[PDB]
């Protein structure tokens, strides 16, 4: 003695009962052991993938969209980059992060920002690299940079540098489509020896922390 | 330091910076071997970094085929199976600037420099010891697209490290073997490909060196090979 | 939490993989040799890893249009014959696994087991059918999963569409690969100018 | 004693949220954004609240008219993107809800889980979308609860009627409110003028 | 064996069974705590309001 | 007695007396903050109250967004949170009578004083310290239907105090924190208003004062800020 109720008989797409082996008796090839499986997303975005900060119609169909030019010849007062720090937009989209971020609708957690300086051994400078948090808009010079959470990066010094931008919005999760800006600035002129390259290349690179979690999985045309 | 396998030497002092693929040693395989005659490091002809260069890559083990104990073991067996220690090294001056990746991809597909259904030749995805230096069945040209439509700036998702010639003149990649069978044919199938690719192109000022050597050196790692053959 | 971004979670969701139709007035039959390269949506996901395993369960919706149809749904398994005509010996075979369905039934659904010789299904493979000029390249070489194949039992003009879906289950991936970046032109292959 | 003045009793039964109607002969399909803000009678019982959290229960009652139709429902959660025509990429996504019903066969159900982004859904909202002139005000800029869409699966004169009927599940409820004194003029809107 | 009953395949809009989640893997947003929880109307029922007495056009 | 806050101080005798809304005392988030130079009194302007007088509202936080440190932080941050303490003080003789209803209501989405589905604009929901004494995209007058379209003798449901002339000067209300996010943009969005509506009008003999001075001080209470900005 049964009732059907009313979800009888559907097909829906979402659901997970059990149905026939269409072949019994067959045994499956073993599983061997084979390196590097993936249980996990968030295991992928957690690798530091470079940012195409170069986006300029002349470098986005070459490696020059991903190096960002330091020079002697240059207007100092000038930003060298700015990032936005939302992974939905331009540059951060198409980086390992953006790409798997955009199968879903809502993200949470660290990103973690790294820069790799590529001048010579003998090349010298300093760099201001500044985080604005949502809302308080764009830094417009050096100083105000300075004014905000910011690193003074010798590069001189150390050749790489990291920022790690915590989660900070009022809800848990925000949608895949402000975080803040990253932006860099001189601290100093460009320093060379003679028989050295007066200019150099940056790299930007950007990964998830072990916080990071992505929700409510989504598919779409932003790759036809 | 010094580094003896077999009969070769080569001296680096970054060996025990080595990144392991996927965090997995090689090793022989389970129950579920010819040593250090066949496991040297093998030397390939250096290439010529210049600010010009797009890039190199060579294919596992094709680029082996020729060398030595390993190269005959390809030939003179059904079936194959072996990781590899890559060791990259790139010799500069304090006055040399420029960013290499260093990576090694699993079934590296190469896409077609054309726009139909066409394959890539066994010829072109074959190169041997000289592998291919990037400039109608050839593969790709864009580096920028992992020669396969992907991009570049995602590579690192592959094993991989950076040489960038102020911090480190080499590079380490210590591969397993990687296949969905306990072994295959070394002749028809690579597990791996070795790519270098310039991310920030040489720069030197004129009266420095113009080019400068990538050496790369392989070796086997708990090769195993079947049906042997006369 | 983050299960969300588990493996089973992000390659496992039913999707429909082929889209099969014909018409009835030889002729009476259809066939699909299945892959999942055919969607690109569906394709893009599975290309984030170089090797995946799982079973495979397939739901199949079916409409059409001028009694209740029967329809015979068989998986012709890797290797074995499949159907040239609409009462070839194939369909009586005990060896493939059929389906008898009728309208207004509730959709036939079956789960079809990792069927592959090697122990997980090539997503990319960088070698050859042989060594010839002419032998394929890349994941056709591998990966023969087997054949959809379709039929009206009934006596007599109808056109039939089947919507094949397809959930992968129990699901393992190896060797995380970055996305596609430019558009898929056609399936198996890496080609991506237009 | 007392359990019909729960919560869960008194806005946990089931009633027609919505009236989905077309014709076949684009065309073929339609959408409707789910809202709780349609029926006065439903809406009154709600906002007796701010906020309020449930899980929701669709039950869809389907009527037509000129073999058997086939009707694919498909739900579209909070931001993912909603059909534009009946052949639409979107009804294949697998990200999507979809159950496929036939004629004659029970009427389909599902429960969407609370979907939201905040905690529990505003019924009414003290805030903008934004700073300027034209942004919108009140409960319409909170609270994207999806999309229910409708399209025939069979190749062709027909009209069809779906009464979607929501339970609200596990209901929460704060900030109790005065009961609306005066006639509803628009949807979200605390508006009351003629 | 089994037997359907007359019930079999109603629509009763009053019934309580379980039915399919249309998205599992998906987990809520956390239930934060709120002030001002009603669990019963007769939480609302005790509060004292205004009675309309002088009830006149004007 | 005397109430001290930061270096604000204020004087009443009923403080003990408060309404606590929906029993919930304020505090910081819990782990699933400036202190007292925010959490002062600030007084505002005080409201005449006549026999003419329809009511007066404030929303919160926004009457307090150019109200010394805690108005710069709604600025200098991108999300925020607090509770308040509203002190309500009402003097008078013993010859004048009347009865205000002091509430505070939670997201008190004004209606429209027009019969379209237009929104009422953000620079009449905003009026800052000063509020809104009642009388196309402007506010309902209807103090009789809560400015919402909801009967002013259900007003009470809400957290309230009376003020009767003849019985007590002054209301105080504790608002927590009551939002369904656990911070929220503290300029786009209103957690709270302050209604203060005569139930019984003003009366007093001619040579009586004719307007008696409403004086509402509010406190911030436990009040968190992320996303800090110079």
């Amino acid at each position: 003695p049964v009732m059907l109720t009313p979800g009888s008989g559907q097909f829906l797409t979402t659901d997970d009962t059990q149905s026939p082996s269409a072949f019994p008796y067959f045994h499956p090839t073993k599983e061997i052991f084979i390196p590097g499986q993936v249980r996990n997303l968030i295991e992928m975005c957690q690798v530091d993938t470079l940012i195409p900060v170069n986006n300029t119609q002349e470098n986005v169909r070459s490696v020059n969209m991903y190096t960002v030019d330091l020079r002697t010849q240059v207007d100092l007062a000038k930003e060298v980059f700015s990032i936005p720090v939302d992974i939905a937009s331009q540059p951060l989209a198409t980086t390992l992060i953006g790409e798997l971020a955009s199968y879903y609708t809502h993200w949470t957690g660290s990103l973690r920002f790294s820069f790799m300086f590529c001048g010579s051994a003998s090349s010298t400078l300093k760099l201001l690299i500044a985080y604005t948090p949502p809302g308080v808009g764009k830094p417009k010079s050096r100083r105000e940079a300075m004014l905000g959470t910011h690193l003074v990066w010798d590069v001189g010094l150390q050749s790489t540098a990291s920022l790690v931008v915590p989660w900070v919005s009022a809800s848990h999760f925000r949608f895949t489509t402000s975080a803040g800006y990253i932006t860099c600035w001189y601290q100093t002129n460009f320093v060379v020896p003679d028989s050295t390259p007066d200019n150099a290349k940056m790299v930007c690179m950007v990964s998830a922390c072990k916080d990071f979690c992505l929700r409510l999985a989504r598919d779409t045309n932003l790759h036809t | 330091i010094q580094i003896t396998r077999g009969d070769s030497t080569i001296t680096s002092q970054d060996t025990a910076n080595a990144v392991v693929a996927y965090g997995v040693w090689p090793s022989y395989l389970t129950p579920d071997q010819p040593d250090t005659s066949s496991n040297r490091f093998y030397t390939l002809d250096s290439r010529s970094w210049t600010s010009a260069s797009s890039g190199w890559w060579w294919k596992l083990p094709d680029a082996l085929k020729n060398m030595g104990i390993f190269g005959e073991n390809m030939f003179y067996h059904f079936l194959g199976r072996s990781g590899y220690t890559i060791h990259v090294q790139c010799n500069s001056s304090k006055f040399h600037q420029g960013l290499l990746i260093v990576a090694a991809i699993p079934e590296h597909q190469l896409a077609s420099a054309t726009s139909g259904n066409v394959s890539v030749g066994y010829n072109h995805t074959h190169p041997g010891e000289q592998g291919r230096e990037v400039v109608n069945k050839r593969p790709s040209d864009d580096s920028w697209l992992n020669f396969d439509g992907t991009l570049l700036g995602n590579l690192p998702i592959y094993p991989h490290q950076y040489i960038n010639l102020r911090t480190n003149n080499s590079a380490t990649l210590i591969l397993p073997y990687v296949n969905a069978v306990p072994m295959d044919s070394m002749l028809r199938h690579n597990n791996w490909s070795l790519v270098i690719i310039p991310i920030c192109p040489l720069q030197v000022q004129p009266g420095g060196t113009q080019s400068i050597p990538i050496t790369v050196s392989i070796s086997p790692m708990f090769s195993e090979f079947s049906g042997p053959r006369s | 939490t983050r299960d969300e971004t588990s493996i089973e979670s992000f390659l496992g969701r039913s999707g429909c993989i082929a889209m099969i139709e014909f018409n009835t007035s030889g002729k009476g039959f259809k066939t699909w040799k299945v892959s999942l390269q055919e969607m690109a949506q569906i394709r893009r996901k599975y290309e984030l890893f170089t090797y995946t395993r799982f079973d495979s369960e397939i739901t199949i919706v079916t409409a059409a249009a001028a009694g209740h149809i029967v329809l015979q749904f068989m998986y012709v398994p890797p290797g074995a014959p499949v159907p040239e005509k609409r009462d070839d010996y194939t369909w009586q075979s005990g060896t493939n696994a059929s389906v008898f369905w009728q309208e207004g039934q509730p959709y036939p659904r079956f789960t079809i087991p990792f069927m592959s010789i090697a122990s997980a299904y090539y997503m990319f493979y960088d070698g050859y059918d042989g060594d010839s000029a002419a032998s394929k390249y890349g994941s056709v070489v591998t990966n023969d999963m087997g054949t959809i194949c379709v039929r009206i039992v009934t006596s007599n003009d109808s056109n039939i569409v089947c919507r094949i879906y397809h959930k992968a289950k129990h699901i393992k991936a190896w060797c995380p690969r970055p996305p596609r970046a430019v558009a898929y032109q056609h399936t198996h292959s890496t080609n991506y100018i237009p």
